[PDB]
């Protein structure tokens, strides 16, 4: 039931190198998910 | 005839009795679920030493 999400913004295919993801936000949501789908800025 | 509306409407005043005086009633009522519990009471703290 926690929403966990992660981030990691930083300056520069994928680029190969390592990069640790740090803890951005908890979120006590206790509900289900099963599908996801993005938003674009026209 | 035979049909009156539900609603009625208290009559207060400040020459009324204890019991018919208006009270300001709320009811606090607690429920848990699966979801994550976060209403929580004040947590007391204690100086460092």
């Amino acid at each position: 039931g926690y929403f966990k999400i992660y981030s990691k913004h930083t300056p520069i295919d994928l680029p190969q190198g390592f990069s640790a993801l740090e803890p951005l936000v908890d979120l006590p949501i206790g509900i289900n998910i099963t599908r996801f789908q993005t938003l674009l800025a026209l | 005839f035979n049909c009156y509306f539900p609603l009625r409407s208290y009559s207060f005043r400040p020459t009324y009795g204890v019991g018919h005086q208006p009270y300001r009633v709320v009811v606090l009522s607690f429920e848990l679920l699966h979801a994550p519990a976060t209403v929580c009471g004040p947590k007391k703290s204690t100086n460092l030493v």
